[PDB]
């Protein structure tokens, strides 16, 4: 019985590895790419000079 | 040569447009993956995956 709860409970920690890989690059990649939106605002000043 | 209007500077500001446009949706493309990431993208792509 408790085969069965873990069974229907535990989680292979390989995949949740891999998940956490995974959303650490994204997060990265997401924080680079609002770092970069951030930076494109101030360019109009060029045009006032 | 005419101070009412400007064709060049008219020009640039389609070209800047678009050009901020298209920037926009890589920028989305790369933040968010999901190359089709909306209805707005492929149709029938979205609705399969």
């Amino acid at each position: 019985i408790e085969s069965g709860v873990g069974r229907l409970v535990d989680a292979d920690m390989n995949e949740e590895s891999t998940r956490l890989k995974a959303l650490q690059t994204q997060q990265q990649l997401a924080i680079q790419a609002l770092s970069i939106a951030n930076s494109d605002s101030q360019n109009v000043l060029s045009l006032f000079r | 040569t005419s101070i009412l209007t400007n064709n060049s500077a008219m020009a640039a500001l389609s070209g800047v447009r678009s050009i901020s446009s298209s920037m926009e949706d890589t920028q989305s493309r790369i933040s968010s993956g999901l190359r089709v990431g909306s209805a707005s993208d492929n149709a029938a792509y979205w609705s399969i995956a």
